[PDB]
RNA sequence: GAAACUGCGAAUGGCUCAUUAAAUCAGUUAUCGUUUAUUUGAUAGUUCCUUUACUACAUGGUAUAACUGUGGUAAUUCUAGAGCUAAUACAUGCUAAUCUCGACCCUUUGGAAGAGAUGUAUUUAUUAGAAAUGUCUUCGGACUCUUUGAUGAUUCAUAAUAACUUUUCGAAUCGCAUGGCCUUGUGCUGGCGAUGGUUCAUUCAAAUUUCUGCCCUAUCAACUUUCGAUGGUAGGAUAGUGGCCUACCAUGGUUUCAACGGGUAACGGGGAAUAAGGGUUCGAUUCCGGAGAGGGAGCCUGAGAAACGGCUACCA
């Protein structure tokens, strides 16, 4: 959790050394809504994330999408692939097209290459990331 | 553009105003005010193209700045003042009171009303929130902020506002069986009773409405304005009673 | 509430002939 | 000269985008304000709208908060000791948010003395390392304000896991 | 120059401020009574 | 003197152990100028946030100063207040001195002492001529003006009431902070005769709602054995006054709990003098009579316990040997029944 | 009522289609990711706090134009020296209140001895934001307890504590008219309007932004990454999100489902022509949106411009 230069913490969440009520460090969390259950690993984990829907300062709003994970080779983000059928009217025929969407993933989720992930829309996390993983399957 | 626009061309003007396409090249651009540009009827159109008291512009201007026209009980002198839905226009000299209500065709209708009815209006509660110093207030569809509201008032409810003092006299909750008016879309101007409000979290809520003829139609919630309970509207209705 | 009663036209046509 | 527009950057596929339009004012950037310790020098910046921003070219004092005690005192700045982003800022003693800095312990010490009357005992008990800092006369603090924006050097003293972490990094 | 009109304007402004304060306090008392009734 | 640089200068120049702080040799010559300068800043009306902050800064630099010099700042504050004649004579106020001007000068003096006490707290230097008598004279004026002045001068009466309120607050603060350290043998009579004695008659009906500065004053005296001489004065008038609050019907629990804690302390703090035996008998016999009604008024479990803590404390000291004391104690204990092991041992 | 200062506008309109091939644009989303002149609706009694040695029956040049007078230049909507004078320009600065309980009387239209409380703006830290089924009573009513709201969702709204600020605001403005109280004073009070001002909401807007949809080319198959390409953390900057930039970290990102490169007499759309239907072509051009003012680059002002019938440099 502390593999870095600057200490990584939840902003404005203060643990009082003097009081010392509970062994665990105080953690803030929220439910993202839309019937998405917050997993307990996020509740009782130890990770810190500014871009997490359940512990970070990010809110899911807008389109909700589904896709298949195709790449997980970077840190904390994945690339999913969405397929669809576009209609050519001249030939009266459909055909397969795809698009690759990069999506932020919280460590509270464990994703490999091949599962189906439902993702929610958020503010621009990075240059090309505009979504976040909210349900793995 | 490098800033806000100040000109409105006739073809780009709202269709419901019924402006002749050959009369000129520009149309009266509604100034900033209580209502949306596309959902407002500037006073010049009302006095000239609807009531025909004025033939053209500076005569509308002269009518205005003699202070004969009152919108919601206050004198206005701006020709393009954006009067809108459920606004009370009073002309004391001619002894007329009007309420701006769309007809079944979907255009603002010239509906004459009594003084007693002219004394008040209705506002759809667009927002309810605590202000500074822990003071609750309600924001209505016409941009009126009313402090110290009744706790029972929630969003999508309708509050009866007294024009003289600008205070809530009564309120109507948003529930099934209430009498309701459509203020947009293709069903704009129809009147009915609520049947069901379909709820979608993260999406636009849809409402089913049944008219007196038992015909049913569905409309987005933003397009919904409660006016009373079935058989007892709190305002006088145009001819046709929002049918068809 | 009932809408305001319609008011009859205050003015009517007036007619004159000459020469 | 400085712009925050994303058109000049390559596309995600790696394509080199062409210039869509000339640079716009609403996407501007301004030179960094490398705040440094010294006699206070601040100049205002007229920003978008009628708002204003304060530029701390120099500042020597700031309000720092003892969160455990729930107090805030104004204190002189000794010097920057550790900054996570750049050691060069530490070398040049540049002041920015998150920078670990040394602050004088006199006001906090005197307040502790007035409140608890000790150089009651259980409440007066405080973590050991910060007491050692009191003995030294200087305290490690983290700047929580952004001097290049609000023109202030206000922050909070390190404690607990925070202090242990930064002590290890020091 | 000091003229009676300026004195009148100052006095009117002070009166307006006090009247506004009284009106706001009356509204607050009324709302407090309303919520006492509801509760 | 420059307002813009005023704040940075204080943290820079006046901070103790600062590199640019005044050298120890030069403190004597320079700092009298510093005290006068800071005094001028402290007189500004706090009408805005910036003005409030500047006043706080002026009072916050005092701990940097050494104790003799902090006394000098307080002495400057009391210099304008003329009190020598009052203590020179038999504690009598002059009519000419009783004016709105004098009250305002008192009001300014009291407020800074309040601020200085809040900053220095136990480290506050308490000296007679600098602080206490100008404080005691100030409250003396407030009582004199309030009684003598007619209802027409509503403005003057309000300021006297404000000065009295701050004066009592200013008192009760110094009793708490430096009370044990400083010696009051010389001033015990003057403090009682000028402050406590005028108001003992009406002490009861005034303080029913919540603790007051002067009620807090009596409690602090009750808790401290060394200061029982205040309670002894005038046939235990103050101690009787504390009890007559309790005897009142409409006394609220907020004032009840503190007094029984003080009454319990007097029982648990024996003192070797004749007056003590009279005091504890009055404090005890008074408490026993009114205790059952007090229990009904109480609404806090902790407040129940402190009555039990007083009731048990009566038992160890042997007051139960008296037939009247045992009977009244039982009347109260049955009222409690109508902590548990504490009851059982008493039975 | 010339001239000038001050305020506002000149960032609208009009013209054109150079450049531009997921860019613009069309439909459809988000701002819980941010600025917003103006319009409309609300919104600020802080009594007090020593030098009162006191302007609020109202403070200064810390100041000038227009104007008087003398002058420079071949020349321009060029201006120098000296002398004057104003503000809704600039810079300063004030004047016996309200609310909680309430002993005691008195039993109400009650009086109040006394214990208490006191704006905004900026920054940070912290905190809150979740079997009374009884008794009496006059038969009513009283006796004890309750005590934030919203969203699908928040560190939301809001409130509280402690300090902080080259730190703001809290009317030193104007027109019309001369009413009411008296202890008869140029005493007290008082009407209808205009213009200003903190914050919130609304309105005209602006900026990013979610998904789908572009002509020809494979005799363009690998491209991007040294000089940011993908992602992580921190900082800087931005009105604000964000490799937008900096520092260090990992080695990532797209592609035979056509990436990348090249051509385009390529602004896109609503639309126009033809056709029986499928289709094919055109669309600079009366409406919506985007870009530009000979070609690049950078800026003052202002809410709003990278403005060009505004300014500065370079090229022709
Ligand atoms: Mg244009
Ligand atoms: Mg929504
Ligand atoms: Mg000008
Ligand atoms: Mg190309
Ligand atoms: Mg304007
Ligand atoms: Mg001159
Ligand atoms: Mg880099
Ligand atoms: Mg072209
Ligand atoms: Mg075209
Ligand atoms: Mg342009
Ligand atoms: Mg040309
Ligand atoms: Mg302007
Ligand atoms: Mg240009
Ligand atoms: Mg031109
Ligand atoms: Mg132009």
């Amino acid at each position: 959790v502390q593999s870095e230069r600057a200490f990584q913490k939840q902003p404005h969440i203060f643990n009082n050394p003097k009081v010392k009520t509970s062994k665990r460090t105080k953690r803030w969390y929220k439910n993202a809504g839309l019937g998405f259950k917050t997993p307990k690993t996020a509740i009782e984990g130890s990770y810190i994330d500014k871009k997490c829907p359940f512990t970070g300062l990010v809110s899911i709003r807008g389109k909700i999408l589904t896709g298949t994970v195709v790449s997980t080779k970077m840190h904390r983000t994945i690339v999913i692939r969405r397929a669809y059928l576009h209609y050519i009217p001249k030939y009266n025929r459909y055909e397969k097209r795809h698009k690759n969407v990069p999506v932020h993933v919280s460590p509270a989720f464990r994703v490999q290459v091949g599962d189906i992930v439902t993702v929610g829309q958020c503010r621009p996390i990075s240059k090309t990331v505009r979504f976040n993983v909210v349900k793995v399957s | 553009a490098r800033g806000p626009k100040k000109h409105l061309k006739r073809l780009a003007a709202p269709h419901h105003w019924l402006l002749d396409k050959l009369s000129g090249c520009y149309a009266p651009r509604p100034s900033a005010g209580p209502h949306k540009l596309r959902e407002s009827l500037p006073l010049i159109v009302f006095l000239r193209n609807r009531l025909k008291y004025a033939l053209n512009g500076r005569e509308v201007k002269a009518i205005l700045m003699q202070r004969h026209v009152k919108v919601d009980g206050k004198v206005r002198t701006d020709t393009t003042y954006p009067a809108g839905f459920m606004d009370v226009i009073t002309l004391d000299a001619t002894n007329e009171n009007f309420r701006l209500v769309y007809d079944v065709k979907g255009r603002f209708a010239v509906h004459r009303i009594t003084d007693e009815e002219a004394s008040y209006k209705l506002g759809k509660v667009k927002k309810v929130q605590l202000g500074k110093k822990g003071v609750p207030y309600v924001v209505t569809h016409d941009g009126r902020t009313i402090r110290y509201p009744d706790p029972n008032i929630k969003v999508n409810d309708t509050v009866k506002i007294d024009l003289a003092s600008g205070k809530i006299t009564d309120f109507i909750k948003f529930d099934a069986g209430k009498l309701v008016y459509v203020t947009g879309g293709r069903n704009l101007g129809r009147i009915g009773t609520i049947v069901h409000k379909e709820r979608h979290d993260g999406g636009f809520d849809l409402v089913h409405i049944k008219d007196s003829l038992d015909n049913t139609f569905v409309t987005r919630l933003n397009n919904v304005f409660v006016i009373g309970e079935q058989g007892k509207p709190y305002i006088s209705l145009p001819k046709g009673k929002g049918i068809k | 509430p009932r809408a305001a009663k319609k008011r009859r036209p205050a003015a009517k046509g007036k007619n004159l002939s000459f020469k | 000269g400085i712009s925050r527009d994303s058109r000049h950057k390559r596309s995600a596929t790696g394509a080199k985008r062409a210039q869509f339009r000339k640079k716009r004012k609403f996407e501007l950037g301004r030179q960094p304000a490398n705040t440094k310790i010294g006699a206070k020098r601040i100049h205002s910046v007229r920003t978008r709208g009628g708002n204003k921003k304060y530029r701390a070219l120099r500042i020597e004092t700031g309000n720092f908060s003892w969160a455990s005690e729930g107090i805030s005192k104004k204190t002189r700045i000794a010097g920057v000791v550790y900054h996570p982003s750049n050691n060069e800022l530490v070398r040049t003693n540049t002041l920015t948010k998150a920078a670990i800095v040394q602050i004088d312990a006199t006001p906090f010490r005197q307040w502790f003395e007035a409140h608890y009357g000790q150089t009651r005992a259980a409440s007066a008990k405080i973590e050991s390392s910060v007491e050692s800092q009191f003995s030294a006369g200087r305290l490690y603090a983290c700047i929580s304000s952004r001097p290049g924006q609000s023109g202030r050097c206000d922050g909070y003293i390190l404690e607990g896991e925070e202090l242990a972490f930064y002590l290890r990094r020091l | 120059l000091v003229t009676p009109q300026r004195l009148q304007r100052k006095r009117h402004q002070r009166a307006l401020k006090v009247r506004n304060a009284q009106a706001q306090r009356e509204a607050a008392a009324e709302y407090a009574q309303l919520l006492a009734k509801r509760l | 003197l420059d307002d813009t640089l005023f704040k940075d200068e204080i943290t820079t120049f006046l901070t103790e152990n600062g590199s640019q702080s005044i050298k120890a040799e030069d403190e004597k010559v320079v700092m009298p100028y510093v005290l006068r300068i800071f005094f001028g800043r402290a007189q500004v009306p706090p009408t805005s946030g910036q003005k409030r902050s500047r006043k706080i800064a002026v009072i916050s630099v005092l701990p940097n100063f050494k104790k003799p010099y902090i006394n000098d700042f307080l002495s400057l504050a009391s210099e304008r207040l003329d009190y020598n004649y009052f203590f020179g004579n038999s504690h009598q106020i002059n009519s000419s001195k009783a004016t709105l001007k004098t009250i305002r000068r008192m009001t300014g003096f009291v407020n800074i002492v309040n601020s200085t006490l809040s900053v220095l707290r136990t480290n506050f230097p308490l000296h007679t001529n600098s602080v206490l008598q100008p404080l005691i004279y100030s409250i003396a004026m407030a009582y004199y003006v309030l009684d003598t002045e007619s209802t027409e001068e509503v403005h003057l009466r309000k300021m006297a009431s404000n000065l009295r309120q701050q004066g009592l607050k200013c008192l009760s603060s110094v009793f708490e902070f430096v009370g044990n350290t400083f010696d009051w043998s010389t001033s015990m009579e003057d403090i009682y005769a000028v402050v406590v004695k005028p108001r003992i008659s009406h002490f009861s009906d005034e303080n029913l709602q919540q603790p007051s500065s002067l009620l807090r004053l009596f409690l602090y005296w009750a808790h401290n054995p060394s200061l029982y001489q205040f309670l002894y004065y005038d046939e235990f008038a103050t101690a009787t006054a504390l009890m007559d609050t309790i005897s009142n019907q409409h006394v609220k629990e907020a004032v009840i709990g503190p007094i029984i804690e003080a009454a319990d302390s007097i029982i648990r703090n024996p003192v070797n003098d004749d007056h003590y035996v009279d005091l504890v008998t009055l404090i005890c016999t008074s408490c026993l009579k009114i205790l059952p009604s007090l229990y009904v008024k109480l609404s806090d479990s902790n407040s129940i316990s402190t009555f039990l803590n007083l009731l048990v404390s009566i038992t160890e000291m042997g007051f139960i040997q008296d037939d009247h004391v045992r009977s009244r104690l039982i009347s109260s204990l049955i009222s409690i029944l109508k902590d548990t092991q504490k009851i059982l041992k008493i039975l």
